[PDB]
Order: structure tokens, then C-alpha cells, then sequence
């Protein structure tokens, strides 16, 4: 079936200006065409759906009307606010959508886009202030407890972490950030531990901070 | 364009269930309609259709049935990936949004419920010296009972200094789990004594609190 | 009998010289043009002679051939209009919301240039169908 793929999952400055793009996979402009949705942050709010009618067909309510002057392609279909003053109330997941047709022939095909975010800050690189996390006595219970690295108040996205010398990356789960209007990220990383393995390694957290270029490991102990 | 509400819909009982959802039009262009599904940190898709002329049904378990200033979904055997549901369309035959899809409302799919186990994990002296400190909860399989944190200092609520998320049903374990985290100054944990997370659920309980004092850790 | 055909081919010839009509008051009043969702709009059954409410425009060919468009609310712009499907002129594709009045190259006649061009096609069908 046929393909969406966006791109520019990245960044802005409030006040200034943006542009994102598709790549949709082998697409011929038709009938049926193009459409952008703004997912907003986690609850589906009502004004938000159906943005660009058709193609390039400008289309919403007053509160971003004029904003999205899109372009043309056969596959690049760009939804865009190129000189045009990118909002606190702008940052959100653009999907591209595509106008589907069921009946088994052509157009039956799944038809929206990988969901790119746009993060909206002012801030400048920041390195996290991490901290691996000891268990407490109480948890040990059912035979098991659970380690944390937090790796909190950072700039920008993203991170790689692994913990003893990059071997202990199953049996563990990483929760992503909260957003705050501050601008910054988080994450947890949390390490499953039976009781059986407790006491039997020292434990070590790796941190990958890419936008620092730098390596950063601790050892297990409060 | 015409404004909708979606409700009612809770867990299921099991795998293989029946469950059935209905939502309100607020104003009429008939039965013209279409369901969109959004299974979590994935691209949205499509369900149900056909128009006022209702002409012939959905492949496999899904369903659906209309009449005056409403219209319903049911699904016949729920299975573990249905977890969000929504209604839309504009006006001409097929595709789009009505401006807002119908708003939509939670489905999960059970296995044994369970309430959680609750631990507070001892900050480290880099965590003490930072101010920083952290909790869990653990709950085998989704139920869920969906649950607040509510981080509490020598009987003072914080926030303002506060992070929380759920992860989801692990892959052998089945944990459901929700983190925490809370910082201040190392003078707050001077002036401050005990620290503390309440515990607080949809289902019957506000008890279930966890405290330590920064001695013992 | 081809009057059918006639009356569909006329109500795009209706509104196309509405369109033009919008296009030689711009060019005399040295205005730019919005034609997108907030600019001018295609469905008013005046446009085409009828009277405010007249039921003659809910069998019109006119506003039959324009809330039967792919882009259709219940409004149509005239971009919605000059996006929409389907149409015997065909339809264009790329164009931009705005155009503004400027002294050399001047944007709105290369707009009506634009215009013109994909309704001689248009035209042509409507001498074959007034002349059968």
C-alpha cells in the first residue's frame, strides 16, 4: 500500500517562523489529495482537525487564518509559516492526512503520516542533571525491586542511556519527558531487578548526552 | 460545523468482549459518518462507513448503528490494541474532519485487576545535596486503576517541582507503572523533616501513602 | 435532449465570468486579490440571477454544478472554486492565496492570463453545445 514519511521533526523560536514537509511515496495529485491535522498535546481538543481543505487550500478559524500558506509538489505538499509568526499555541504534532477510499482497488491504502512534533524554546543547550536511584528495602517483595536513573530539567532531545557497560538495556524501560512551559525535558530510565540479581554485579548508569558530545557514568550506591 | 459528544465506555471483562459506545450530534446533515482509532504513540486510522443510504457494512469485529441525533460503535470482540476511539466527517461524500472529530472516550482490555504496590526510593547524597527524590508504583496488568501522586512535605503539598508519566504493560511482566519525582534545596530538607507521596485512584482509594525522613535513607 | 448539457456547461461559464468580472474590477481599481476562504464566495444564487431565497436555486444547474464541488462547506470561495473537482475545463493546480497589484509583470494579469487560458476549452464546448 501506498506511503506517507515527514521530515524537520525539530525546532523553532516563538515569534519566528517555520517549515515542514511530506515525502509522500510515489503520489500523483487527484480527486483525492492532501490535508494537514494538528494534533494538540495529548487530549484530542475540538477547533483542532482539518487544516488545508485540499492540497493547497488554505482553510481554519481566525486563530491561525492566514498562518498556513502552504506550497505545491507532487510530494512535498508543505505545510508552512514561513514569514508568518509561529505561536506558543502552534507547537503540536502535524499530521499529513491523505483522502483514503475503501472497495479494494486503488487509494485503499493507510493513509496518515508518521506525526511530525514541533517544539517551540528558548532555551539554549542545557546538560541534564542525572542521578541514579537505589532501591528501598520495603520493595523487596514478590522476589523483585526496581532501580531508577532520573535525568531531569535538559535541552534539547535527544539522549542515549544503558546501563552496566551498555549490557543491561533489556529488563529495563525508559518514561519519556513532561513538557513544561519552561522549555526543558526529562526522562526516568528504570531497571527490573529480581532479588537473585541484587548484590551479584555493581550496577552503572551510561549517559550519552549528544548535544554535549560527552560521556557521563555513575555507580549504584546512595 | 455540527458539535458531538462520545460516551459511555469502561474496560472490558476479557478478550473476545462485546462493547458498545454511542455519541450526540448537536446538528444534522443524517447518518454521514466514519470512526478513527488512535492506539498509542501511532499514526491514527480509519474505521467504519457508508452514508444515509446505510448500504452494506465493516469487515471483521467492528460495527455500527444511527438513527435521529445519534450514532454508535460496537465492537464485538475487543481485542488489546483498541485503546482510543473517535467520530468525523465533512460534507460531500467521504473523508476529513466535521472542524472536530466527536471527542471521544477511554477503552482498555482486561486481564486480573490488581490495586499497586507503592515504594519510596532513597535519594542518593548527590540527590540530598540537590534536594531531589523519587517514588514508584507497580500494578500487574492493565486494569487500569488510574491514579494521582500527590507529593506531600511535613504536610505541604508540592508542585511547581513535579514530573509524572505512565509506562505501559510490559511484554512478560505485564507491569502497569507511573514514576515520581521532587526536588527543593538541601536547606528544605534541613527546615523539613518528612517527605511523602499519597497515593490516589479512580477506584476506592486515597489511602496508600508512602514518607521517609532524610536520616534513615 | 442537450440543454441539460448546455444548462451544465453554462453554469461554468456563469461563474467563470464572475470570476473574470472580480479579476477586470481589480485590474481597474489597482487592487490586489484574496482568493482563499476569507475572500470573495461562489454560492449566493444572486451571481447567477435569482432572487434572495428564490426556490428556482435549489433545481438550478448553477448551484447544482457548485454545492456538488469537492470543496464544498456550504461555502466555496473562489479558490476553493479554482482547487475544487469536478469540472469539463478541468482544473489547475499551485496557485497562491493572495495576488498583489504591482506596476511591471503585473501578478494579477498573469493571474487572468492564467484564467483565460483554461476557459477557452470551456468556451469551446459552449459554442459546440449552443450550436448543436
Amino acid at each position: 500500500e501506498g506511503q506517507l514519511l515527514e521530515s524537520g521533526g525539530g525546532l523553532a523560536q516563538p515569534g519566528g517562523s517555520l517549515r515542514l514537509s511530506c515525502t509522500a511515496s510515489g503520489f500523483t495529485f487527484s480527486k483525492n489529495a492532501m490535508n494537514w491535522v494538528r494534533q494538540a498535546p495529548g487530549k484530542r481538543l475540538e477547533w483542532v482537525a482539518g487544516i488545508i481543505g485540499n492540497g493547497s487550500d488554505t482553510y481554519y478559524a481566525d486563530s491561525v487564518k492566514g498562518r498556513f500558506t502552504i506550497s505545491r509538489d507532487n510530494s512535498k505538499n508543505t505545510v508552512s509559516l514561513q514569514m508568518n509568526s509561529l505561536r506558543a499555541e502552534d507547537s503540536a504534532i502535524y499530521y499529513c492526512a491523505k483522502d483514503r477510499h475503501p472497495w479494494r482497488w486503488l487509494q485503499l491504502f493507510d493513509s496518515w503520516g508518521q506525526g511530525t512534533l514541533v517544539t517551540v524554546s528558548s532555551a539554549s543547550t542545557k546538560g541534564p542533571s542525572v542521578f541514579p536511584l537505589a532501591p528501598s528495602s520495603k520493595s523487596t517483595s514478590g522476589g523483585t525491586a526496581a532501580l531508577g536513573c532520573l535525568v531531569k530539567d535538559y535541552f534539547p532531545e535527544p539522549v542515549t542511556v544503558s546501563w552496566n557497560s551498555g549490557a543491561l538495556t533489556s529488563g529495563v524501560h525508559t518514561f519519556p519527558a513532561v513538557l513544561q512551559s519552561s522549555g526543558l525535558y526529562s526522562l526516568s530510565s528504570v531497571v527490573t531487578v529480581p532479588s537473585s540479581s541484587l548484590g551479584t554485579q555493581t550496577y552503572i548508569c551510561n549517559v550519552n548526552h549528544k548535544p554535549s558530545n560527552t560521556k557521563v557514568d555513575k555507580r549504584v550506591e546512595p | 460545523d455540527i458539535q458531538l459528544t462520545q460516551s459511555p465506555s469502561t474496560v472490558s471483562a476479557s478478550l473476545g468482549d462485546r462493547v458498545t459506545i454511542t455519541c450526540r450530534a448537536s446538528q444534522d446533515i443524517g447518518s454521514w459518518l466514519a470512526w478513527y482509532q488512535q492506539k498509542p504513540g501511532k499514526a491514527p486510522k480509519l474505521l467504519i462507513y457508508k452514508a444515509s443510504n446505510v448500504e452494506s457494512g465493516v469487515p471483521s469485529r467492528f460495527s455500527g448503528s444511527e438513527s435521529g441525533t445519534e450514532f454508535t460503535l460496537t465492537i464485538s470482540s475487543l481485542q488489546p490494541d483498541d485503546v482510543a476511539t473517535y467520530f468525523c466527517q465533512y460534507y460531500n461524500s467521504y473523508s476529513h474532519a466535521t472542524v472536530t472529530f466527536g471527542p471521544g472516550t477511554k477503552v482498555d482490555i482486561k486481564r486480573t485487576v490488581a490495586a499497586p504496590s507503592v515504594f519510596i526510593f532513597p535519594p542518593s547524597d548527590e540527590q540530598l545535596k540537590s534536594g531531589t527524590a523519587s517514588v514508584v508504583c507497580l500494578l500487574n496488568n492493565f486494569y487500569p486503576r488510574e491514579a494521582k501522586v500527590q507529593w506531600k512535605v511535613d504536610n505541604a503539598l508540592q508542585s511547581g517541582n513535579s514530573q509524572e508519566s505512565v509506562t505501559e504493560q510490559d511484554s512478560k511482566d505485564s507491569t502497569y507503572s507511573l514514576s515520581s519525582t521532587l526536588t527543593l534545596s538541601k536547606a528544605d530538607y534541613e527546615k523539613h523533616k518528612v517527605y511523602a507521596c499519597e497515593v490516589t485512584h479512580q477506584g476506592l482509594s486515597s489511602p496508600v501513602t508512602k514518607s521517609f525522613n532524610r536520616g534513615e535513607c | 435532449a442537450l440543454l441539460d448539457e448546455l444548462k451544465a456547461l453554462t453554469a461554468e461559464l456563469k461563474v467563470y465570468s464572475v470570476i473574470q468580472s472580480q479579476i477586470n474590477a481589480a485590474l481597474s481599481a489597482k487592487q490586489g486579490i484574496r482568493i482563499d476562504a476569507g475572500g470573495i464566495d461562489l454560492v449566493d444564487p444572486t451571481l447567477y440571477g435569482y432572487a434572495v431565497g428564490d426556490p428556482r436555486w435549489k433545481d438550478s444547474p448553477e448551484y447544482a454544478l457548485l454545492s456538488n464541488l469537492d470543496t464544498f462547506s456550504g461555502k466555496l470561495s473562489i479558490k476553493d472554486f479554482l482547487s475544487g473537482s469536478p469540472k469539463q475545463s478541468g482544473e489547475l493546480k499551485g496557485l497562491k492565496d493572495e495576488y498583489p497589484f504591482e506596476k511591471d509583470n503585473n501578478p494579477v494579469g498573469n493571474f487572468a492570463t492564467t484564467v483565460s487560458d483554461r476557459s477557452r476549452p470551456l468556451n469551446d464546448k459552449v459554442n459546440e453545445k449552443t450550436t448543436l
